[PDB]
């Protein structure tokens, strides 16, 4: 079968033994031997056929002088090279001669001598089996000639002997040297279908048979130390790996999978791991291991298609808490670096987030990114801080809208519209307060919701909130005051202004489908109002693409109590289900605001917005519960992971002024040895200047007065620090602790 | 979503394993050359090796870290055996407390637990038995009693368990399996520790996985409602546990991922339970990130050698 040859001193240059002998070339990239690589064939050779073995003569020069062998037993010097510049051209077309014909089966070079040619020939009657040449000087002249009446099969050099040969026989496996010949050791095996003796080891050995491989070693050489498995298939080439120790390739007829062993524990048990890899999906003639590059391969089919591969595994993974994971792959360690919700939540405390004690809503902004569900929390919550402090200046805010809600009396349903909020109960402008349709005060007007909202450059969200006060000449004019900047509302404007009322109006079913062909929701909002045929308020209080502050007031300024509770509670339960922050509006603090954060967290892992926003305020019901006590835990346990210690204690600062309940305690105490109250004596004194501890006399924390607790020894707390800085030893004689390298 | 750049590391022989401390400085590695280092990055970014020494007459091959609550810890396993627990004396002198040779047969598995429960060791070993040791007073590190085991009947390959300190949570093991005889039945099975009883029982079993698992490793809880696996049998399968005398956990399968396509080497979750650094047999490790519909789709690439 074809096989395939490296280059000893040449790292991009490989031959491919087959019917004719070429040799190729390794190019770059940007025949595919590699998806990016190539080859790029340079040489063919075909003087003689029926070729039955090849090997490469080992030295810096020549370049390709090639050893093949013939079936007629005659071991012929061929050549491909280069640009000829001949310096032992005498060499070249000096084929051998063995003084019968037989099968030539094995070559080998000798790698010290670097000159002496072992050739191995099948069995005859009356003739030398094993020949070794000398190609130094048509020579059928022999330097030794061993085994009368035997057929050698696999040869190979030993390391370290400068002159031993093992061979494999027919049933003698016999070491020989080439010293005196009329000895030998040898033992009587099987596994002598081929021979390796491993580089590193040098003193294991590995041959096979059939479908099994066996194990020797030159120290004991009486039986096979380790086995395998008895495969199913025969063998067809084994060799170890010469960079990587421990590796045994192996093939098996008419497959694809190379199979590859680790030996690391070279009487208990044997350290066997096998792992299989397919280079190709084409069936494997032979392979080739390579001398210089890292574990690498290259494959050839029985057809002409080249390949190649390479060699190592088991990589693992060791991660960090800035979020870098660690690469692990033999001599090379690799790491990554840099929205992932940990990676946000070092910037936001690293830019002090959730800690403003003035205007609240400055914490959307803190918050660098934009998102409505933060950018609608922090409105929500100041709303609700700016009534108690102005009911408080003359709490329940805190529970929700759900509750206010409950008990809403009145509920006299408006008749038909009459187009130009103080006779509203209490409890609805409760609702409006906090949505923010009117400020704090009786201010029956929503001007300065109006106002605000042009010089911040919204001029639809001017229009919707301006109409549903039924103004339609200020309807115009929030679109008409809009229409000098920026350009379609003015056209709007005219849509805008007329509508019938009747009961088959030509308004009225165009308008129904001229509103679905529009972007913005607003004034999909507008049309479905004015055509919502009498109550048919099923258009505005779903299409859920507008904000639910807006949906909470117009339901509640038009819808009749038996209509404002259905809705309002339907609201809620998809809105803790699906897990949605501008739920607190609605939920508000209580047990039910604790249930939706819950999804919140489940979702996304956010627990610094989780952390403050159930210290606000809440009671001594909700945020005694487990759940919201677990939070905070984990949250002060990650900030201690990430090294950020300063900030953790400006968090228990401001968890310590709103709750007291978790305050810690004293750590420190005075246990006198004598009894000093009962025995009047005082405490020690430094170990430098020596005065009495309490004496008096920014520079404050010099007379701190420390302490070491392991050698019971201490002194004024600025007077060691400076002899600290030249020595490590403990002031005081006959001490040898080091106070301060001790903890590292 | 990464750039991959080499670090300046030179292990001896091939490396095994890396682990990593708390607070994000100190690692520890191994070989099939019986070694183990410990390097502490330098303020300037630089890292340089602190410690080393022979193991085992055989190869260490899962170094792992301890918390720096009880101290500087270590352990590993190997051929010996045996859990060579070695802590660190202040040039520092990295030699003290004994070994804890009780298994018969190799060991599988080495890890610590979490630290609200103090010291609790546990390995799992080969043919059979899964194995806890605990010792109460740590002053000196050399006493260590066993007093709790179990009887896996099969070929343990790897152990987790989650780092939930909940109070509503008892402590569960999960555990890897081996065995890839021409058969199918169960290679992760979860088990659960009682008060009482103070018995490990058995409770739920992944009757949908059948290859050989790699590894195993829970998602730290950080609030969830429910905790998450991690196997490497054929396809980084992500399940979710919920809990609805054992405690029925409700299954639902939430990944399947054929990128591999391989004996996927390794699994390994992160600070927050977000980003799954998965690993394989073939080739470049991938990542698994999240998605606004809970889509757990990769998102990042990097290859084992300088890519
Ligand atoms: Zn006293
Ligand atoms: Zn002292
Ligand atoms: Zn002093
Ligand atoms: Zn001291």
């Amino acid at each position: 079968k074809p096989d395939i040859l490296w280059a000893p001193h040449h790292v991009d240059r490989f031959v491919v033994c087959d019917s004719e002998l070429s040799l190729y070339h390794v190019e770059s990239t940007v025949l595919r031997l590699s998806e990016d690589s190539a080859a790029t064939l340079l040489s063919i050779n075909s003087d003689t056929p029926y070729m039955k073995c090849v090997a490469w003569y080992l030295n810096y020069d020549p370049e390709c002088l090639l050893a093949v062998g013939q079936a007629n037993g005659r071991v012929v010097l061929t050549s491909l090279g280069q640009d000829h510049n001949s310096k032992f051209k005498d060499l070249i077309g000096k084929e051998f001669v063995p003084k019968h014909a037989r099968q030539c089966n094995t070559l080998a070079w000798n790698p010290l001598d670097s000159n002496w040619l072992a050739a191995g020939l099948d069995k005859h009657r009356a003739d030398f089996s094993v020949l070794i040449w000398d190609i130094c000087s048509l020579v059928t002249k022999p330097l030794y000639e061993l085994g009368q009446n035997d057929a050698c099969l696999s040869l190979c050099w030993l390391p370290r002997d400068q002159k031993l040969l093992l061979a494999g026989m027919h049933r003698n496996l016999a070491i020989f040297d080439l010293r005196n010949t009329s000895q030998k050791m040898f033992v009587n095996t099987k596994a002598v279908q081929g021979v390796t003796v491993d580089p590193y080891f040098h003193d294991r050995v590995a041959s096979f048979y059939e479908g099994q491989v066996a194990i020797w070693d030159l120290r004991k050489f009486e039986k096979p130390v380790l086995t395998l498995t008895e495969q199913p298939k025969p063998l067809t080439k084994v060799a170890w790996c010469p960079t990587r120790t421990g590796l045994l390739a192996t093939l098996t007829r008419d497959s694809n999978i190379i199979r590859l062993y680790d030996m690391q524990h070279t009487e208990t048990e044997p350290t066997i791991i096998e792992r299989s890899v397919q280079p190709c999906d084409n069936y494997i003639a032979s392979f080739a291991w390579h001398p210089t590059s890292q574990n690498r391969m290259i494959v050839v089919t029985p057809n002409r298609t080249m390949s190649d591969f390479t060699v190592f595994e088991r990589i693992s993974l060791a991660w960090s808490p800035i979020t870098s994971l660690m690469w692990a792959c033999g001599r090379h360690l690799y790491e990554c670096t840099e929205k992932d919700i940990a990676t946000k939540m070092r910037l936001r405390a690293l830019s002090r987030y959730g800690l403003d004690t003035e205007q609240v809503w400055r914490n959307h902004i803190l918050a660098g990114n934009e998102d409505p569900q933060l950018k609608s929390l922090w409105y929500t919550l100041h709303f609700m801080k700016q009534y108690t402090e102005d009911m408080d200046q003359k709490s329940l805010v805190y529970a929700g809208i759900k509750s206010i809600v409950k008990s809403s009396l009145g509920m006299v349903e408006s008749s038909r519209h009459n187009w130009s909020i103080q006779n509203l109960n209490e409890e609805r402008i409760l609702a409006l307060q906090l949505c923010g349709w009117i400020k704090k005060g009786t201010d029956v007007d929503v001007g300065p919701f109006l106002n605000s909202l042009v010089q911040e450059g919204e001029w639809e969200r001017a229009a919707a909130v301006a109409l549903f006060n039924l103004d339609i000449r200020r309807a115009i004019q929030i679109l008409n005051e809009g229409a000098s900047s920026e350009l379609n509302l003015n056209v709007v404007a005219m849509a805008l202004s007329g509508y019938t009322d009747e009961k088959n109006s030509l308004w009225r079913e165009m308008c129904s489908t001229l509103r679905l062909q529009l972007n913005n929701p607003y004034l999909c909002v507008m049309f479905a109002f004015l055509t919502s045929e009498t109550g048919s308020y099923d258009g505005v209080l779903y299409e859920n693409k507008v904000a639910v502050r807006d949906r909470v007031a117009f339901a509640c300024k038009f819808l009749s109590d038996t209509q404002l509770n259905r809705y309002i509670e339907k609201l809620t339960n998809e809105m803790k289900e699906a897990g949605n922050l501008e739920g607190i509006l609605l939920t508000g603090l209580t047990k039910d605001g604790v249930d939706l954060m819950e999804s919140y967290v489940d979702r996304t892992g956010d627990v610094q917005t989780a952390s403050y926003c159930m210290l606000q305020g809440s009671p001594l019901d909700v945020l005694k519960d487990e759940r919201v006590q677990y939070w905070i835990e984990n949250y002060r346990n990650l900030l201690d992971a990430w090294r950020f210690w300063h900030k953790r204690a400006e968090f228990d600062i401001h968890r310590s002024k709103l709750d007291p309940s978790s305050k810690p305690l004293a750590q420190v105490f005075v246990s006198c040895n004598f009894c000093c109250p009962g025995c009047r004596k005082p405490l020690p004194r430094c170990a430098l200047c020596l005065i009495n501890m309490g004496t008096p006399v920014l520079a404050q924390f010099n007379n701190w007065f420390t302490w070491c607790h392991n050698c019971r020894h201490g002194g004024h707390a600025g007077h060691m620090l400076s002899w600290f800085r030249d020595h490590a030893e403990c002031p005081v004689s006959a001490c040898t602790c080091k106070c301060m390298q001790l903890d590292t | 979503m990464f750039v991959a750049r080499s670090i300046a590391a030179d292990h001896k022989d091939l490396i095994h394993d890396v682990s990593f401390d708390f607070h994000g400085r100190r690692m520890a590695t191994c070989s099939s050359d019986q070694s183990v280092k410990v390097w502490d990055k330098s303020e300037s970014g630089d890292w340089h090796c602190t410690a080393s020494w022979k193991t085992h007459s055989g190869s260490v091959w899962r170094v792992t870290w301890a918390h720096p609550e009880f101290g500087q810890v270590l352990a590993s396993c190997s051929f010996d055996r045996t859990a060579a627990v070695w802590e660190e004396i202040v040039q520092s002198h990295w030699v003290k407390r004994t070994t804890l040779v009780d298994s018969r047969t190799s060991v599988t598995d080495v890890k610590f637990a979490p630290k609200h429960m103090g010291l609790m060791l546990a390995t799992c070993s080969a043919d059979g038995i899964v194995r806890i040791y605990e010792a109460p007073d740590v002053m000196n590190l050399s006493q260590w009693s066993l007093q709790h085991e179990i009887s896996c009947k099969l070929s343990c390959s790897c152990i987790s368990w989650n780092p939930s300190s909940s109070r509503a949570h008892s402590p569960m093991i999960a555990v890897g399996s081996d065995d890839s005889s021409p058969n199918a039945m169960a290679k992760v099975q979860i088990f659960e520790y009682n008060e009482n009883t103070r018995k490990y029982a058995k409770a739920e079993t992944l009757m949908t996985v059948t290859d050989p698992v790699h590894d195993i490793a829970f998602a730290p809880n950080l609030g969830r409602s429910f905790h998450i696996l991690a196997i490497a049998t054929k396809d980084v399968r992500i399940f979710t546990l919920k809990p609805v005398g054992p405690t029925k956990f409700e299954i639902h399968i939430v990944a399947q991922f054929d990128n591999h396509n391989s004996q996927v080497w390794r699994v390994s979750w992160n600070i927050t339970g977000t980003v799954l650094a998965s690993s394989g047999d073939d080739g470049c490790v991938r990542l698994w990130k999240a998605n606004y519909m809970d889509n757990w789709k990769c998102t990042g690439i990097l290859k084992g050698n300088g890519s």
